[PDB]
């Protein structure tokens, strides 16, 4: 239970102490944080991702800061640093002075217009990228893989992750938003070539579906996805009593297998040689498949068939009556059982609801595969964000100072009370030019004022400090891209978040 | 203990009464509520938090209870009646400690609790209508978080607030009347937002079943189904026996056909339209389209039951004698003047125009993007909540806040007149009245006396009237500490809402005021 400044200064004691090493942990020159595990261990993290998990809670507001780092991790997976940075970077200056001006409130609506002038600043500096050209994305998409940096597959997996969210973009809500990712999924492939780590349609099933008898391939015959009751039903659609008598025993087995029959009267008509039964899978049920010349598929689940629903594009059958093709194994279908390494890979290509496409990732080993798998992430995430938002914006102090004086100019434009948060929020922008230089080792001061001067001339339009060169430069020059996607999404979060814990003047039970 | 525990009876209140003062209704700041020990929850609305709060002391025991007792009756005067006991418990605090047996002043507080309402009694307004409650447009303008709907906090507030006020509206089961039944109103993002308007009928949220299901249906018998139309797994049909193969086709053909037979018994039993909040497989649905009947899917629970009420007679929403493989029993007969499946607000939806049993009207609030539909949502619902209580209670006092400043002086005048200590009793009751505008100085960050003392600075005689916010009292603001003539934005209070907390606020203290110790003997 906290109140007043004890919340507010405690809110400062929440995110900032989180965001302290994080700025060293952030930027392209990011300096990892050392951690000390409860075992006596160590974890070296540039992440705002891993720190909050391990580090124990230092303040109730931090538990709220953790989730907005989650929310940004949920939204992207990067910017988790900045959201707790930016919001916590807002908490230190404005509130207490403005509680001395007596308000959480004027700061909120200030934060809201501290939000918009950036959103006002962005549309110029955040300028449309062409999602058509891969390299026009790949410059953003190399900007995604360049900091986290697994360099070998930061090359190919991008073009893969480019194609990943591209091939998983049909996305139809009617508004053509592209959040669409899940269709794009990695594939854990033993052995094989380090290349042919690539995007294929549907979902080739690497999870639970690996069998000596699928035959070795089922191409034209269907993969049949059963939610439904492949096991017998003793009545019509239903079940009746067991055997206490000679009379009851013969009566039971008729409708039992007849249900399996009347299932596989309507199940066999659609031509599987592989029926994947996630539920209703049982010995006699799969033994029937064994006896039906249709592969008995066990140790398989909803994700599988939901991935197979995402693979051939099937709809996992919710009707015990009348199974068909477009139910399960849509199209002529391809179920391709390939051992690259010793795992049978269920390859189900030929996706219906097309543009739902996984990513076949093949290393010579899981690491060199996971090296594709991790580089894929930031790429495809930012690809998703670039395909979502077809814009890019210069990184570093460019967005920082162009909005900084803007908010400052806006603060002077207002010359009111809320100016003071604008005064506080504009500086929140500039800790990043600090952060970028607070990495490289020069004096950000000389450059801050010079980046002020970079605004004095150029309004820091495209000109930020680039963390790894530690100098104040055009990012359209350097091709360093935060998108209006990645940033505004990150900036949007913290804007709410600082308000949130500032909307807390009292913590209670 | 003693006055200590009696103070602990006051302290625990004012302690927790801070959280309901520091968070006052919606404008109260978010308060982090630890559920038990390690689980924290960010929330507000002291009428709420006290319940998620877990009461430590028998003092705040009744507070969470009386606030809820106030809240059970009506949602306002609730987070306050917490404070007001403590606020009186602060008024009689040193009194009980001074010379005072509070029995004197508390019975005087009673007459004060009584005498005061006799202004609230004489304080009413019959037509608040174009004045609204908390102004009119500001029923929604408060309900609207203002971005694209901000100036439409006039425009659509002339809509959604005037909607519940005036539109042809069907209460439960096709009932024209001033709604306490809310209003069916929807939101669909797109087109131009200003184009958001009323539709004549219920606005449906429904999966449209027109494959050749007839869109427009005149004199539409409506079946609104919460029970789905599903389908039933079925074994062999007529006989079992196969001499030649085509029987095995016909034997398994009556799986669809008996329902084809029974869904054209559904024509015979009846409906022209099948609305289903549950599922309709196109298996059943087609049987209607080849029957020439309407079958609509996943009609919104609200929207459907809104139809399922006005549609009239018996409806499958609240009933099931139907299997959906089965023919209807005509427990499914609702009735629509005409169903014209209608293109509205970037939606092709079945729009059931008026009713056979009623004339339905539903506004659809067209979002410029979802954010309107997100923010007008509250504007839909909360300005709905406002006018419903306004239609529920048409006797409502003019002014919320400056009432108390009057009620202070109004009662503080009646104080000096009575005499003795009960003169003093009435004056100390006229004090506690002034904290409710002061807990507005909490959230609006106003200056409590400059707020409240200047509130009291407003009078000729003592009165709160939309006539005079300066020569006398009226209104008050979440925007300021300033009284306002109620139609611009004054804070209206419902009359029934006030006397309750007034009544109740003294009713928490007096027993606490009686209990002389907490502890063992």
């Amino acid at each position: 239970r906290e109140s007043g400044r004890k919340v507010q200064s405690g809110n400062i004691n929440a995110a900032k102490t989180i965001a302290d090493i994080i700025r060293t942990c952030l930027g392209p020159k990011s300096m990892m944080k050392m951690l000390l595990d409860p075992m006596g261990g160590i974890v070296m993290t540039n992440d705002g991702n891993a720190i909050l998990r391990e580090i124990q809670v230092q303040h109730p507001a931090a538990k709220s800061m953790i989730e907005i780092s989650r929310t940004q991790d949920e939204e992207v997976g990067d910017g988790t640093t900045s959201v707790i940075i930016l919001a916590g970077e807002m908490l230190s200056v404005a509130e207490h002075f403005l509680e001395q001006q007596m308000h959480p409130t004027v700061v909120i609506s200030a934060y809201r217009k501290a939000l918009d002038d950036m959103i006002s600043t962005l549309k110029k500096i955040s300028i449309p990228v062409d999602i058509s050209d891969s390299d026009m994305m790949l410059n953003i998409i190399n900007s995604s893989i360049t900091t986290k940096a697994i360099s070998r597959w930061s090359s190919l997996a991008c073009n893969i992750a480019l194609d990943a969210v591209k091939m998983v973009q049909f996305e139809e809500n009617g508004r053509k938003e592209i959040d669409i990712k899940k269709y794009a999924r990695v594939e854990k492939i033993p052995g094989g070539i380090i290349e042919d780590s690539c995007v294929l349609r549907g979902v080739m099933i690497n999870k639970d579906v690996t069998h000596p008898r699928m035959r070795r391939y089922i191409k034209n015959p269907r993969i049949v996805l059963l939610d439904s009751s492949l096991e017998y039903k003793k009545g019509e659609s239903q079940t009746d009593i067991e055997i206490t008598r000679e009379e009851d025993f013969t009566r039971i087995l008729q409708m039992e297998e007849e249900y399996i029959q009347q299932l596989c009267e309507d199940i066999i008509q659609l031509k599987p040689d592989v029926v994947i039964t996630e539920k209703g899978i049982s010995d006699l049920a799969q033994h029937y498949l064994m006896r039906a010349n249709i592969t008995a598929i066990r140790r398989v689940r909803k994700t599988d068939n939901n991935r197979i629903a995402r693979a051939c594009g099937a709809r996992i059958v919710s009707r015990p009556e009348e199974l068909r093709e477009d139910d399960v194994g849509t199209g002529a279908g391809l179920l391709e059982i390939k051992k690259i390494g010793d795992e049978y890979f269920t390859f189900i290509t030929d996706c219906k609801d097309p543009k739902a496409c996984t990513i076949l990732l093949r290393g010579a080993s899981k690491e060199i595969l996971s090296e594709v798998e991790r580089n894929l992430q930031d790429a495809m995430q930012v690809c998703r964000n670039v395909l979502l938002d077809p814009q890019l914006v210069p990184g570093g102090g460019a967005s920082e100072m162009a909005v900084a004086h803007a908010l400052t100019e806006k603060s002077k434009a207002m010359t009111g009370v809320e100016q003071w948060p604008y005064r506080a929020v504009a500086q929140a922008l500039e800790v990043i030019p600090r952060t970028l230089i607070q990495n490289c080792g020069a004096s950000t001061i000389r450059l801050l004022t010079s980046l002020r001067a970079k605004h004095t001339q150029e309004n820091c339009e495209t000109w930020g400090v680039n963390g790894e060169t530690g100098t104040l430069v055009d990012m359209k020059e350097l091709g360093i891209w935060e998108p209006l996607a990645v940033k505004l999404q990150t900036y949007k979060t913290a804007v709410e978040t600082a308000v949130l814990l500032l909307r807390i003047d009292d913590i209670v039970s | 203990t003693g006055e200590t525990i009696r103070s602990q009876n006051v302290m625990a209140a004012a302690s927790i009464a801070n959280i309901v003062k520091s968070s006052l209704g919606p404008v109260g700041l978010d308060k982090m509520l630890v559920d038990d020990i390690g689980d924290v929850t960010i929330t507000n609305d002291g009428a709420t938090i006290l319940k998620l709060l877990e009461v430590e002391h028998p003092a705040a025991k009744v507070l969470c209870e009386l606030a809820d007792l106030q809240d059970k009756e009506v949602g306002d005067g609730t987070t306050s009646v917490v404070i007001i006991a403590a606020e009186l418990l602060k008024n009689a605090d040193e009194l009980v400690k001074q010379k005072i047996h509070p029995t004197s002043v508390i019975s005087g507080y009673r007459l004060a609790c009584k005498e005061a309402v006799r202004y609230i009694n004489e304080n009413l307004i019959v037509n608040t209508d174009e004045l609204g409650r908390d102004c009119l447009i500001n029923a929604a303008k408060t309900s609207m978080s203002s971005k694209i709907i901000g100036i439409n906090g006039d425009f659509f507030a002339n809509m959604v607030v005037d909607a519940v006020l005036a539109i042809k509206y069907t209460d439960i089961r096709g009932q024209p009347r001033y709604p306490v039944n809310s209003v069916n109103i929807l939101k669909a993002h797109g087109r131009s937002q200003m184009e958001s308007m009323l539709i004549s009928g219920y606005a449906l949220n429904c999966v449209v079943g027109s494959q050749g299901m007839p869109k427009r249906i005149v004199n539409a018998k409506i079946a609104c189904l919460d029970f789905s139309l599903q389908k039933t797994k079925m074994k062999l049909g007529v006989q079992v026996v196969i001499t030649d193969p085509e029987k095995l086709d016909q034997i398994r053909q009556r799986e669809s056909d008996i329902t084809k037979e029974r869904i054209q018994k559904i024509l015979a039993t009846g409906a022209n339209v099948i609305l289903t909040t549950g599922g309709i497989d196109d298996m059943c649905l087609k049987y209607f389209v080849e029957a020439g009947a309407m079958a609509v899917r996943r009609v919104l629970k609200r929207d459907l039951k809104r139809i399922a009420k006005a549609s009239g007679a018996t409806i499958l929403s609240t009933l099931a004698n139907l299997e959906g493989e089965e023919t209807f029993e005509a427990a499914m007969l609702g009735q629509a003047e005409e169903v014209v499946q209608e293109r509205i607000c970037d939606d092709e939806l079945i729009l059931i125009k008026n009713t056979k049993a009623r004339t339905s009207a539903s506004i659809i609030l067209r979002g410029a993007n979802d954010f309107m539909c997100d923010e007008m949502e509250r504007s839909l619902h909360d300005a709905l909540c406002v006018v419903k209580r306004v239609l529920e209670s048409k006797s409502v006092v003019p002014g919320g806040g400056a009432v108390e400043a009057a009620l202070s002086i109004y009662l503080e005048n009646y104080a000096t007149s009575m005499g003795s200590r009960e003169q003093l009793a009435i004056a100390e009751f006229a004090r506690s009245l002034l904290v409710i505008p002061n807990t507005l100085a909490v959230n609006a960050a106003q200056d409590s006396t400059d707020l409240v003392a200047k509130l009291r600075a407003f009078h000729n005689e003592a009165q709160v009237n939309p006539e005079r916010k300066n020569l006398k009292w009226i209104g008050l603001d979440l925007s300021n500490g300033k009284p306002r003539d109620n139609k611009q934005a004054g804070v209206f209070e419902p009359t029934i809402v006030k006397v309750k907390s007034l009544k109740f606020a003294t009713e928490a203290a007096i027993t606490i005021l009686r209990i002389d110790d907490l502890i063992k003997l």
